């Protein structure tokens, strides 16, 4: 029954029963579950033995082992929680101790025996009958948990920082498909005026940290954007429920994380007096026994709303299928190191003077923030690099390394804390660019810095126009962030987009007279006076085209694939910069019964407004390739044919991918989300070949749009509300300024 | 200009101005094309022509729905006709000649006046009378006697009636679109049979009809200025042959009835809810007005009840009562039906008060706990959470309609309710409390059914119903998105 599967999940899984196989046979374990007196007898003899070794520290060892058993079952967090027996053996945060106070293995047995007594009486009765009538089934299930435990222990024992911080008795659990629970600030949430969230409680916090009023908000079943929920979306390996190397938690949800040195020392001596609150803070311990961070826990009662599943058979399959995926991503990083060594070998062989353009990564690092991230690098990749190069050797090209660190000149904040945003200088540069490219009216309704979009529309017809301008705006802004991340300087784009817009603008105007001068040539079959005038006119225009800076793109044909496919008078608005008014003109051609349906109106693929959006989208790609081509030629020193080779592999023709969704459904915003997804896959595949150093760095050095979920409550980006059809946001302030991640291997698989 | 990937050629605006001279038509009607050219060039009308294979290959590359007319019987004859796309103002021609190109310019322009008149817009006073005169003739067109006419004339009349009556008797298409299409087909029949009826025919009732409609179009085309005398050729045997493409918004009943029988493991497979949703359609959804819904602020009295009831539906699911996507939609639709009825009849919820008060006397927190003697503090918290909502503490008036709606959809609450004792006053009926609550729900909706089935305009409830149809439309499109998002055998996002 479904109740028996849940009892087995709590008994075998959450109590870490696999640790008993070190000293007891499989038949003896089945005897413990069938007799409560045996459990009480084992505790009595185990307590006496540990008391002799512990000595005067017996009171503290007993207290901390009982507190841990409370968390593993009922989820309660006490004061100064120690997550495993390795930390309890050293009594971190209680007394200064130079080693294990007692036997680590003995303490492990006592902790899991204590938590076995905390289980429900009805729950224990179910396990007793199964252990007697299903002998062959129960033994096989126990053996699976032994295999799951060894893999985690193999990764955890590699580093001492993650050895003292991994959770004991961790087993995955999944929420209900569709629901969402977040913790948000009260004042910031009020101004959004969202109509899908309900406040279900308040966040009290602890007395050691002072902050603004917070609360819990819950969202019932709905439809969410793809690749935003249901997966961990983490680019780092996890052992024991925490990140390998740092010790930060990723298998659960926390309200925040504090890592700054001056602030952490402020919390430390405030909790020495005492702690009070429903949500105490959990510390993170160093290798020497100090404290390096703090975390904000979550009330266990608020997790009941998520309707979590605890099916033992299903969650083991999720556990093993996730360990395999982590192993494959680990092996991929080893092959990249082999390629980096092969390139370094040839250059030195050709000439001994080529070593002047290489930097030792594992050696001394001058940059402090860069150096700290290097130390916490995964230990499995460190040994592989040392195997090929030598003792503390990792040489990479200096020019390729500078590109991978071009993000830090424009971003501020810390990724782990969760407050990494663009610098105010960067925003004032991007904001002025969108106003010039798009219409002035469009800027007022899209990037309003005080009000959301839904608060600025008060007519049923204006909803259709507003929902159409969003799609080109998202594509225009997404490309700017993506090219900024890849090392292109900010000041280059700021001075080149107006230059390229002007060059493109005069192209259609000049092409307009040439596109119909052939009609006059057909009517010029006669006296040479008509021919003489036409011949000079057409040749003069073409000579002007030859001198344009974007000419090489024109000859390739990709720059004029759709320019010559159709000429209309209203399309001059797009080239001028009146996109918002260009949408109104095509909106009035809709039927009266459709225009007045507002957000309920279904737009067909045959209408003129539908094809107007597609024309504008390819007009944004008009400028994207122009900037990239200059970058690969001016500051990269590449041939005019090499640059055009790379451009063709990062853009696709959208006429081959019509929507394939149901009728009677608003699939306008969902179709463009999937189209933009495929183009991101091609970009990631190109970055691997043309920049092996950047791909390896992206999973080592924290950076915005480089790491996925960090354990904090799920946050959206610009690409998320586009697919969901919402309007309670704006692309100019707060949320909505975030861009999707750029990790190459992450995008290929997720 | 010719397409690169196909032999199709494209003609845009301001490219056929000289074509007025090429046709060498009489000068009296030659100036007409100069005015027709200006009108079509103002709204960016482009012409695409080619061979049947070339024009078919172009559509596939650009994802264009074609409406070429040809059959195996017509293949032996060997004639192909194009179509016009009224949505994006594009004309498609197949193997055109000089006559057919001119005939389409005066045909597309004429249909614009018909569309504008039937959309509620304003037209020229001369055009208004011409369309009205044509409309009156169509009424008598479908009431003639063809027993005295030639056998070849009867076939032409038979085809016209069948297509004309189809547009008039259509319920799932916007009436404004259907009305214009029916009139356009009427003109085509008259122009097609002008040649064969002017000769070798008698003065029958049908014959006079052909002559009258021909003159009716003449006034519409030429406007208030002088037209050519009677019996004169229009444009060298003018004909209407291209088909039109038109689209509009679907009705509320179309999308609400589509997802009634949805069922899946990831979506919900409760059979009792699907049957409950079927009886809702008979009483409420069937009697909504057939016109497509709109989006207005709708400030009133019932509109306050629907906004309040929407918030309580969300608040219930956030305070202990989790629901699937199938249960959520039925909960929203049924509650909004009782909410609008209580805002019109103050005594609609008189019976539900007796059943609600009786239930509150025999309810305890222990009824919501699977294990009455659990040790985990979180188990007791969730049970107390559900008790408060039933007690109304969490929700903190339209509170009664929400409880009546919840008592019909939730399956865990119904198990608790059915075990309560029955009052001695209601022991005569012989029903449990759960069935008494579900029988009271249909009584409220049945009273609302009679309200919508009467004289809505005189009762001054037309605006209130327009508010109820918007809520049903919104909830129908939401369950169309969760569905198709789990359209896999595993039902995973």
């Amino acid at each position: 029954t479904d109740t028996e599967w849940s009892a087995m999940h709590t008994g075998l899984g959450k109590t870490d029963l696999a640790v008993l196989r070190e000293t007891m046979s499989m038949a003896e374990i089945r005897d413990l579950l069938s007799s409560s007196k045996k459990v009480k007898d084992e505790i009595s003899t185990l307590e006496k033995e540990i008391q002799n070794q512990a000595g005067r520290n017996w009171n503290l060892v007993q207290k901390k082992s009982k507190q841990l058993a409370q968390y593993m079952i009922m989820g309660e967090v006490g004061n100064n929680l120690l997550r495993n027996a390795h930390a309890i053996s050293r009594l971190l945060g209680e007394r200064i101790t130079n080693g294990p106070v007692a036997d680590v293995a003995a303490i492990d047995k006592l902790i899991t025996l204590y938590s076995l007594e905390l289980m429900n009486k009805s729950d224990r009765d179910l396990l007793s009958e199964l252990a007697q009538s299903e002998v062959e089934g129960m033994e096989f299930s126990i053996a699976y948990m032994v295999g799951q435990r060894t893999e985690e222990m193999r990764k955890a024992k590699g580093d001492n920082r993650t050895l003292l911080n991994h959770f004991k008795g961790y087993i995955p659990v999944e929420n209900q498909q569709g629901v969402n629970l977040i913790i948000a600030d009260d004042k910031e949430f009020a101004k959004l005026n969202s109509q899908s969230f309900t406040r279900i409680g308040t966040y009290q916090g602890s007395t050691g940290f002072r902050t603004g009023s917070k609360g819990y908000y819950f969202s019932p079943v709905a439809a969410r954007a793809p690749y935003s929920q249901g997966i961990l979306q983490n680019v780092r390996n996890t052992a024991g429920g925490v990140d390998i190397g740092t010790g930060f938690t990723l298998g659960t949800m926390v309200a925040g994380r504090i890592t700054d040195k001056p602030t952490v020392e402020r919390i430390t001596k405030a909790l020495a007096k005492g702690e009070r609150g429903r949500e105490p803070l959990m510390p993170i311990y160093n290798s020497k026994g100090q404290v390096v961070a703090y975390e904000q826990s979550v009330d266990p009662n608020m997790l009941k709303h998520l309707n979590q599943d605890n099916h033992f058979a299903k969650m083991v399959g999720v556990w093993r299928g996730r360990q395999v995926e982590e192993a494959k991503a680990q092996r991929f990083n080893d092959i990249l190191i082999e390629q980096l060594h092969a390139m370094y070998e040839k250059d030195i062989k050709d000439s001994s003077a080529n070593k002047s353009q290489y930097v030792n990564l594992l050696g001394k690092i001058d940059d402090p923030v860069l150096a700290d991230a290097i130390n916490l690098m995964n230990i499995e990749t460190r040994h592989k690099a040392e195997e090929l190069f030598g003792k503390d050797e990792l040489w990479v090209r200096r020019d390729m390394l500078n590109d991978a660190l071009g993000y830090r000149a424009a971003s501020i904040g810390d990724v782990w804390t969760g407050n990494s945003r663009w610098s105010p200088s960067t925003l004032d540069t991007v904001k002025k660019m969108f106003l010039g490219a798009f219409g002035n009216k469009a800027y007022h309704v899209v990037m309003n810095a005080e009000n959301t979009i839904q608060n600025l529309v008060k007519d049923a017809k204006t909803v259709i126009v507003v929902k159409a301008v969003v799609v080109p705006a998202v594509n225009f802004l997404a490309n700017i962030y993506q090219m900024i991340g890849r090392g292109v300087p900010v000041k280059d784009i700021a001075v080149n987009i107006p230059r390229k817009t002007s060059e493109i603008n005069q192209y259609i105007k000049s092409r307009l007279r040439q596109i119909d001068a052939e009609a006059e040539l057909r009517a010029a079959e006669g006296n040479p006076n008509l021919v003489r005038k036409l011949k000079t006119e057409i040749q003069s225009i073409t000579d002007s085209h030859r001198r344009m800076s974007i000419w090489p793109l024109i000859e390739a044909g990709e720059f004029s694939s759709i320019a010559d496919a159709g000429i209309s008078r209203d399309d001059l608005l797009v080239a001028e910069g009146k996109i918002h008014e260009y949408m109104e003109k095509l909106a009035n051609k809709l039927p009266e019964k459709v225009r007045n349906a507002g957000r309920y109106a279904l737009i067909a693929k045959d209408t003129a407004l539908f094809q107007g959006i597609q024309k504008t989208v390819e007009y944004s790609d008009f400028i994207a390739k122009a900037i990239i081509y200059d970058d690969l030629v001016k500051r990269k020193k590449k041939s005019s044919s090499e640059a055009l080779g790379q451009v063709t592999e990062e853009f696709i023709n959208y006429d081959r991918l019509p929507g394939r969704f149901r009728g009677y459904m608003e699939s306008m915003g969902l179709m463009w989300f999937y189209n933009f997804k495929i183009r991101s896959i091609k970009v990631a595949m190109s970055m691997i070949r043309n920049n092996p150093v950047h791909s390896l760095i992206a999973t080592v050095v924290p950076a915005p749009t480089m790491f996925g979920n960090v354990g904090l409550p799920i946050q959206d980006n610009m690409l998320t509300m586009l697919a969901e059809g919402r309007l309670d946001y704006s692309l100019g302030f707060g949320q909505g300024l975030r861009a999707p991640t750029l990790n190459p291997w992450f995008n290929l698989t997720h | 200009r010719e397409h690169k990937a196909s032999g199709v050629r494209i003609l845009s605006a301001t490219a056929i101005r000289n074509l007025a001279k090429i046709s060498n038509l009489p000068s009296t009607q030659a100036a007409t094309l100069a005015e027709i050219q200006k009108s079509l060039a103002a709204k960016d009308y482009k012409i695409i022509y080619g061979t049947p294979t070339q024009v078919a290959e172009y559509a596939r590359q650009k994802n264009v729905t074609e409406l070429t007319s040809q059959e195996m019987e017509e293949a032996q004859a060997g004639n192909i006709y194009g179509w016009t796309n009224f949505d994006d103002k594009t004309i498609y021609l197949v193997s055109p000649s000089m006559e057919t190109l001119i005939h389409e310019l005066v045909h597309a322009s004429t249909f614009e006046e018909v569309y504008s008149f039937y959309q509620g817009n304003e037209v020229s006073p001369t055009s208004k009378q011409a369309i009205e005169n044509l409309e009156g003739l169509m009424e008598q067109f479908r009431s003639l006697d063809i027993s005295k006419d030639s056998p070849e004339m009867r076939e032409a009349y038979a085809d016209a009636i069948a297509t004309i009556e189809g547009h008039l008797s259509n319920g799932f298409v916007d009436p404004a679109i259907s009305k214009a299409a029916a009139l356009n087909e009427f003109m085509a029949w008259g122009l097609a049979n002008r040649a064969l009826a002017a000769k070798q025919k008698r003065t029958s009732s049908l014959v006079q009809m052909v002559k009258d409609v021909y003159q009716a179009i003449k006034k519409l085309i030429w406007g208030r200025k002088q037209a050519p005398a009677l019996g004169e050729d229009m444009f060298s045997n003018l004909l209407f042959n291209s088909a039109i493409l038109m689209r509009s918004q679907p009705t509320t009943q179309a999308v609400a009835k589509d997802g009634t029988l949805f069922h899946s493991k990831a979506y919900g497979n409760n059979e009792r809810l699907s049957q409950l949703n079927q009886t809702f359609d008979k009483l409420v959804t069937d009697y909504l007005r057939t016109d497509p819904v709109t989006e207005v602020e709708r400030r009133g009295n019932v509109a306050n009840a629907l906004m309040s009831a929407t918030r309580l539906v969300r608040d219930v699911q956030s305070h202990g009562f989790n629901m699937t996507a199938q249960e959520q939609s039925v909960f929203q639709m049924v509650t909004a039906a009782l909410a609008t009825e209580a805002a019109i009849d103050p005594h609609a919820m008189a019976r539900a008060q007796e059943l609600y008060t009786h239930v509150m006397k025999h309810l305890t927190v222990e009824h919501f706990m699977a294990d009455p003697d659990s040790t985990n503090p979180a188990d007791r918290y969730y049970a107390q959470q559900k008790y408060d909502t039933i007690s109304g503490a969490n929700l903190v008036t339209s509170l009664l309609p929400t409880f009546l709606g919840l008592a019909m959809v939730n399956e865990e609450l119904r198990s608790i309710i059915k075990e309560m004792p029955v009052p001695k006053a209601d022991k005569k009926l012989g029903n449990d409390i759960d069935t008494l609550l579900t029988n009271a729900g249909t009584q409220v909706m049945e009273s609302l059914n009679r309200r919508m089935a009467g004289d809505q305009k005189a009762t001054n409830v037309q605006d209130s119903i327009d508010a109820l149809s918007e809520t049903i439309m919104a909830a129908a499109l939401k369950r169309e998105s969760f569905y198709d998002a789990v359209a896999t055998p595993t039902g995973n996002f």
